[PDB]
């Protein structure tokens, strides 16, 4: 659907834009994103998140990206790469209060709807569009469901949520049933990312080469 | 000049407009002798064919056909969505001729 | 020689620029025999065609023909923003001369 | 005509079908002389080529042969699944007829 | 053989670089007749074009300009740098020898 | 008939293999009558020409060169992990005779 996401940041268009997207700080463990300190807003171990709404992620940078006097907020569109945290950790989600959305892999510059500026912490009235932006693909996706981030939860190997439901039935090896859990986790994690970078490449570079005239 | 895929197909005998609203499923090509085609399938079984170019087809046809097989495998590649085929129902599987894509 | 879209469609009789500042909402493709074309449409319901190559044109046009419909297929599956077409308003749909992308 | 892969294939001596289900791992191409061809190979070790064209192939499979070099380097580049190919088993490596390309 | 973009320059009478280092402002191609031809600019207002077929180009050319239309369509949709340009100044807008890309 | 680029490249005297396992740093294209060609390099240095269609070509060799020239800038585009190069060490800069790519 044509939902939108959220995300306070420090760095500016131009560097995102030269960085290929919205990257994270390479361990990939959601958990471990989720209860990382936050000088600048939440994007380590793996994942970067958003908040479901504007006026979430407005506070979310007038807390964290205070004392910065610009700061962005993002607009992105949701894509199966997005996990919803309170869904996917339940109970042991660490900041629940926040209604996390985070983003196995980063944020890549085709799924960033665009972006407000803020100035001493006053949201400017106007969205800066992004040339880049891919609305009917985005438009037709949305975020993954809680079921495709159970076995990403990244909760320690002997955590009691790996012998409860849901997380049993999707517990990688050694996770409850050496750093097997551990290894698996990030191993998981890597094909969950290499199989949606796969799918986004499937996506632009078909347009790329829809040049092709066998033809001529 | 017909100014949509529904009154040019009408134009023509024995053709049918089918409405899918979906992505290709599936596309398939070959390059074996006599038989230089393609072949799409969707989510609901339906399967349809770039003909390979014989006796019914036309010069400017055969240009349109080597085309056709370029817009059908990028765009089964880039997963657009597919509005309306306009087909040849005297054909199995069907053969195309001429498609339309939007969201 | 021209700088631009609209300076190149000013040297011919019978054309008009249309700036459209969107991109493509739809694209249909025809390999029906008389009817090698292809049709696009935006969202404000403007229609245009590429013409089938027929006697109107020069021998070094139909190289052209082909390349435009390239661009319009890779302009509407990588969503670009078309600009401006030259277009001849004496065929209907109104018949595509040139385009200009940007922004 | 055959309805699909698997139908196109059982109509030609010395030929197989292969199911693969995955991506290509790497695309090789050449351009020296009397190698003009392509060579495509899977995780799994299955190695395929587009033969160089010759007299084993009639005119009309001249386009084709073109056509899936084409394909297999989008294929790959995009990272397109593929479901089976058509091969003829009588070469090393086994040498594409067909290919399909599904989820 | 030249080495880079420069040297390939230098060998020809009647050019100069534009170093620009920017992605295209915008992309513009006409197939209307006598005026086959692309026309790019950037953000700073330097206009070129890829000039019409013509008596001033032999047969080894022709392929290649037909492929410099592809890539500076493709250079424009990809929103790729383009590092520098090699030109001829005696015509205007300033027609486009070669191109070098660079991240 | 090779099963990859290492075997291929060693069939050929005046060849030898680059393994640079990097996406392409520059790409360049010329349209400059007798250097209508591609030049490709990479961060650590290294240059490399798709060869102007001479005369050590055949027929079904300069089919290939265009195929090459097509491969290398969608590549470069891409931003594909390159592989290997197998190249003519015998011209300057060295001429690419095949390509892989995996990663
Ligand atoms: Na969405």
């Amino acid at each position: 659907n044509d939902d939108k996401l959220y995300r306070a940041d420090s760095r500016p268009p131009d560097e995102i834009k030269q960085s290929g997207g919205l990257m994270p700080r390479m361990n990939i463990n959601l958990y471990d994103h989720a209860r990382g300190t936050q000088g600048f807003v939440r994007h380590d171990d793996g994942y970067v998140s958003t908040s479901i709404s504007l006026r979430s992620a407005h506070l979310v940078g007038q807390t964290i990206l205070s004392g910065h006097s610009t700061y962005y907020i993002y607009v992105i569109a949701t894509a199966p790469n997005m996990f919803n945290v309170n869904d996917v950790l339940g109970a042991y989600s660490p900041h629940p209060d926040e209604q996390e959305v985070s983003a196995l892999g980063g944020i890549p510059y085709s799924q960033i709807y665009g972006w407000y500026r803020v100035h001493f912490g006053v949201l400017d009235e106007q969205l800066h569009r992004n040339r880049g932006y891919r609305d009917r693909y985005y438009s037709n996706l949305d975020i993954a469901p809680a079921a495709d981030g159970y076995g990403l939860a990244g909760f320690p190997p002997e955590h009691r949520a790996w012998r409860e439901e849901p997380w049993i039935h999707h517990a990688p090896p050694g996770c409850g049933n050496s750093n097997t859990c551990d290894e698996k986790t990030q191993s998981l994690g890597v094909k969950f990312l290499d199989e949606y970078q796969s799918k986004v490449k499937r996506q632009i570079f078909s347009g790329y080469q829809s040049d092709i005239d066998t033809h001529n | 000049t017909p100014q949509n895929i529904t009154d040019l197909c009408a134009e023509y005998h024995n053709t049918q407009i089918h409405t899918l609203n979906d992505k290709i499923f599936s596309y398939t090509e070959s390059l074996a002798g006599k038989r230089e085609m393609a072949i799409i399938t969707f989510k609901n079984g339906a399967t349809f064919q770039v003909e390979v170019p014989g006796s019914q087809h036309i010069d400017s046809q055969k240009k349109a056909i080597e085309r056709m097989k370029d817009t059908l495998r990028i765009a089964y590649l880039t997963e657009a969505k597919v509005e309306k085929l306009c087909v040849w129902n005297n054909k199995t599987p069907h053969a195309i001729a001429a498609i339309s894509m939007a969201n």
